[PDB]
């Protein structure tokens, strides 16, 4: 019945770097999926008492969100791209194990994924 | 779908 604390974005026990990737990850790959119409369900961490979701949390143990992985890009939380990449992989793999094949959110959460992979298609 | 719901169904 509580939701969980929200995922770490910040740690200053873990070191830090810029990389031409990472910025790519922030202002090509998050920027498009951000801006894109469906993105509003994955701007934020799953809210399970407001949305009257009790189950949400039983069956996802590891929630990810784009509002995370921003500030995690905007707070160099990421040392390697794929760790991020990973997060977005994760984030579209709670959304197809949450929800029915046939809800919209599963064919948002698909047309946001196919933008996504082509998005990594080019990174530098 | 519905921003009441998160986009979630039922």
């Amino acid at each position: 019945s509580m939701n969980p604390p929200p995922p770490e974005t910040s740690n200053p026990n873990k070191p830090k770097r810029q990389t031409n990737q990472l910025q790519y990850l922030l202002r090509v790959v998050l920027k498009t999926l951000w801006k894109h119409q469906f993105a509003w369900p994955f701007q934020q961490p799953v809210d399970a008492v407001k949305l009257n979701l009790p189950d949400y949390y039983k069956i996802i143990k590891t929630p990810m969100d784009m509002g995370t992985i921003k500030k995690r890009l905007e707070n160099n939380y990421y040392w390697n791209a794929q760790e991020c990449i990973q997060d977005f992989n994760t984030m579209f793999t709670n959304c197809y194990i949450y929800n029915k094949p046939g809800d919209d959110i599963v064919l948002m959460a698909e047309a946001l994924e196919k933008l996504f992979l082509q998005k990594i298609n080019e990174l530098p | 779908a519905r921003k009441s719901t998160g986009g979630k169904a039922p």
